[PDB]
C-alpha cells in the first residue's frame, strides 16, 4: 500500500501561479499513472489532468488544457501541479492519486484506488 | 520508434497509442477506444476457455481385488482414455488460441496504421518505419484532430503542396 | 459377512454354533460418491472445492 | 463529452436493507465503469471496477452488474459505515466526469 | 494409512471389501446402536467370548 | 449510406451489392459471383459439422443393484465423462467457428471494396463512408463494367483530370 502525502499553500491571491507538491511514499514513478482530482465546495468530481511513467505520457483536460501543466521529478520523487491564471472557480480541494489498478497488463484509464487525505485552498482576497 | 522497429516501453497507458512530435510538446499517448476493445475481447475469450467448463462430483479413486482383473484394466483404459483426450484436445487448443491471439493482435497494429494512412494520404511523408513525417506545421490540436478521427485534407492542403514542391 | 436392509425388512438369525452375533448394527444414510484416500498429511479446518 | 446522470438523487433506508442505484449514460460506454463513496471530508475509495468486479480489500457484501446504457449497483446489507454518498465514472474516453452524486440517509 | 495397523484384531477373509468401502464412502447421516441386547437377548448363551 | 455506417435492407438479392446513384437512374445491385461462392462454403461448414456425427444403436441406461455400487458408479462416472467431453468441445467449435464465420464475412467484404479502388484509381474521390464519388460523369454502362470489373481507365482519364483541375 502506498502512502500519499500533499502539501499546498493554503490561500492564494487572484491570478498568479498556484503550486501544489504531492508526495509519496512506499512507491516509485514506475509502471502506474498519476493524477490530480478536484472537487469544488459541495459539487462533484472533476479531472484535471494526469502523468504517467516518468514524463512520458500527458493527458491533460480539454478545458484547462492551457492552464495545467504536469511536471515530474523521480529523483526527488514528487509530482506537481502548475496552474496559471488562477480564478475564484477554482477553490477546490485538491486530491492527489494513483493509477494503481491494471487488467491484463495495461493501466486501466482514469480508475482510482488510494487518494490523499486532501489540501484544501481557497480564491479570495 | 516504429512498429516495425519494436515496443515501446515508456506509454503503459493502453496497449495501442500514438507519439507525437511538436514544437509545444512531445510525448506518448494511447488510443482508449482500440485498446478497450482488444481488452474486452481477450477478457471474454479467456472466460470463456475457463467457464464453458463445469465440472461434477465424480471419485477417480477404485478399488478392485485379484478375482476383479477385467474390472481394473477396464478403469485403465478409461481413465487413460479421458486424460489422453483431454491432453490432446487442451494443448492443440491453447496453442491456436496463442496463435489468433497474435494474429488478432498484429491485425489490430495493421487496421491502426491503414487507417492513419487513409487519413493522411498525402498530407505526410511517410517514412516507411511507422513514422508520418508532416510537410505542414501544425500545432497539438491537428494531431490531436488526427487522433480524433476528424483531420481535413483541404486545410493544410496548399502549405502541403509548397512543401512538397521546396523537397 | 455383511447385507445392506431397507426398511420394512426383517433379518432372522438361526444357529446350532459358529455364529459370532452381531452386538452392534449401524444405520446409515446413502452417499453416492466420494470414495476413500489414502495420506499421510495433516488435517486443515479450509474448505476446497 | 459523455454526459452522466444519476437515479435516484437522494435515498434513504435502514440497517440490513437492500439498496439500488442507477447510474445512467448518454452513449454506450460497454463496461467500463468505476464506483466511488466518498465520506464527508474523506478521502473516496474504489468499490466496483468494469461493473461486474470486486477490487480487493472491498466488502463482498456489495455488488455491481448491467451493460449498456443503463446500470445497477446492489447491497446487500447496508451497516452503518455505508451511509455515505456515491458516485459513479465512465472511463472510455476523456473529459473522464463523474456522476452528480447519491447520499444515504437513516430513515 | 498405506499399510493399517490395526486392519482386523482376528485373521480372517472380509466378504465384499471393495463393495463395503464403496458403500460407506459417504454417509450423511450415521449412528450407532444395539440391534440386540448384550445380555438380556441371549439367557442361554455365555456372550462372554 | 456505408458500410462502415451499416447495412441496408433494401437489397434482398445478395448478401453483398452496389448502390449507383446517376441522372438517369439510381437502384440497388447485388454482386452475384462473390455471394454465391459464399453460400456454397457454409453450406459445406454448417453441413459438415452436422454430418461427420456418426451414430450405432446405443444403449445408454443401465441397472444395477446394491451389491454393484461400483458399477454403477463406474457407469455414471463414464457416462458423465462423454456428456462433458462432448458439451465441451462442442461449446468451443461452435464459439470459433461464430467469430470465423463473420470475419469470412468481413474479410470478403474488405476484399470487394478494393477491388472497385482498384478498377477505379484516382478517377473517383474516397468519401470515406465506404462511398466512391466519380469525377467524371460515368453512365450506365461503366458502373455495369465497374461491376464487370471491364472498366477500362485511359477512356475516362483526361475527363477525371479535367475535373481535377477544376475542383
Ligand atoms: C494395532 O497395531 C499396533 C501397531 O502395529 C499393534 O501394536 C504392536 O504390534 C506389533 C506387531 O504385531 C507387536 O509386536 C509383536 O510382539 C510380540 C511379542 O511377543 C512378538 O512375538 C511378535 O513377533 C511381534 O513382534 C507389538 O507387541 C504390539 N504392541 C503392543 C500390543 O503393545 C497392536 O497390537 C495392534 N492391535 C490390534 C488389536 O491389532
Ligand atoms: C472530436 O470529434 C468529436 C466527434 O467527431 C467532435 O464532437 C469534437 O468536437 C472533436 N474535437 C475536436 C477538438 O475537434
Ligand atoms: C433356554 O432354555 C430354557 C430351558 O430349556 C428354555 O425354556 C428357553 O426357551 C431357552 N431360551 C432360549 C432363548 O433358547
Ligand atoms: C463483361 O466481361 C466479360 C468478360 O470480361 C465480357 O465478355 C463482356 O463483354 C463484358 N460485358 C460488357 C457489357 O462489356
Amino acid at each position: 500500500q502506498v502512502q500519499l502525502q500533499e502539501s499546498g499553500p493554503g490561500l492564494v491571491k487572484p491570478s498568479e501561479i498556484l503550486s501544489l507538491t504531492c508526495a509519496v511514499s512506499g512507491g516509485s514513478f514506475s509502471s502506474y499513472c498519476w493524477g490530480w482530482i478536484r472537487q469544488p465546495p459541495g459539487k462533484g468530481l472533476e479531472w484535471i489532468g494526469s502523468i504517467c511513467g516518468s514524463g512520458g505520457s500527458n493527458y491533460l483536460n480539454p478545458s484547462l488544457k492551457s492552464r495545467v501543466t504536469l511536471s515530474v521529478d523521480t529523483s526527488k520523487n514528487q509530482f506537481s501541479l502548475i496552474l496559471n491564471s488562477v480564478t475564484a472557480a477554482d477553490t477546490a480541494v485538491y486530491y492527489c492519486a494513483r493509477e494503481g489498478i491494471t487488467i491484463f497488463g495495461v493501466v486501466i484509464p482514469r480508475v482510482l484506488d488510494s487518494w490523499g487525505q486532501g489540501a484544501v485552498v481557497t480564491v479570495s482576497s | 520508434a516504429g512498429f516495425i522497429e519494436g515496443g515501446w516501453t515508456g506509454m503503459v497507458d493502453g496497449w495501442y497509442g500514438y507519439h507525437h512530435q511538436n514544437e509545444q510538446g512531445s510525448g506518448y499517448a494511447a488510443d482508449q477506444k482500440s485498446t478497450q476493445n482488444a481488452i474486452n475481447c481477450i477478457t471474454n475469450k479467456v472466460n470463456s476457455v475457463i467457464e464453458k467448463m463445469n465440472t461434477q462430483f465424480t471419485a477417480v479413486g477404485k478399488e478392485f481385488n485379484k478375482l476383479e482383473r477385467r474390472m481394473e484394466n477396464l478403469n485403465k483404459k478409461v481413465d487413460d482414455g479421458f486424460i489422453d483426450i483431454w491432453t490432446y484436445n487442451a494443448e492443440l487448443l491453447v496453442l491456436l488460441e496463442n496463435e489468433r491471439t497474435l494474429d488478432f493482435h498484429d491485425s489490430n497494429v495493421k487496421n491502426l496504421y491503414e487507417k492513419v494512412k487513409s487519413q493522411l494520404k498525402n498530407n505526410a511523408k511517410e517514412i516507411g518505419n511507422g513514422c508520418f513525417e508532416f510537410y505542414h506545421k501544425c500545432n497539438d490540436e491537428c494531431m490531436e484532430s488526427v487522433k480524433n478521427g476528424t483531420y481535413d485534407y483541404p486545410k493544410y492542403s496548399e502549405e502541403s503542396k509548397l512543401n512538397r514542391e521546396k523537397i | 459377512y455383511w447385507t445392506l436392509l431397507e426398511p420394512g425388512d426383517t433379518i432372522i438369525f438361526e444357529a446350532n454354533g459358529n455364529l459370532i452375533a452381531p452386538r452392534y448394527a449401524f444405520a446409515l444414510s446413502r452417499g453416492f460418491g466420494s470414495g476413500i484416500i489414502n495420506s499421510n498429511a495433516p488435517m486443515d479446518e479450509c474448505d476446497a472445492k | 463529452d459523455i454526459q452522466m446522470t444519476q437515479s435516484p438523487s437522494s435515498l434513504s433506508a435502514s440497517v440490513g436493507d437492500t439498496v439500488t442505484i442507477t447510474c445512467r449514460a448518454s452513449q454506450s460506454i460497454s463496461s467500463w465503469l468505476a464506483w466511488y463513496q466518498q465520506k464527508p471530508g474523506k478521502a473516496p475509495n474504489l468499490l466496483i471496477y468494469r461493473a461486474s468486479t470486486l477490487q480487493s480489500g472491498v466488502p463482498s457484501r456489495f455488488s455491481g452488474s448491467g451493460s449498456g446504457t443503463d446500470f445497477t449497483l446492489t447491497i446487500s446489507s447496508l451497516q452503518s459505515e455505508d451511509f455515505a454518498t456515491y458516485f459513479c465514472q465512465q472511463s472510455t474516453s476523456s473529459p473522464f466526469t463523474f456522476g452528480p452524486g447519491t447520499k444515504l440517509d437513516i430513515k | 494409512k498405506p499399510n493399517p495397523e490395526n486392519g482386523t484384531c482376528y485373521p480372517g477373509h472380509f466378504a465384499d471389501y471393495e463393495e463395503l468401502r464403496e458403500q460407506l464412502s459417504s454417509v450423511s447421516s450415521f449412528e450407532r446402536f444395539e440391534i440386540f441386547p448384550k445380555e438380556s437377548s441371549w439367557p442361554n448363551h455365555t456372550t462372554t467370548g
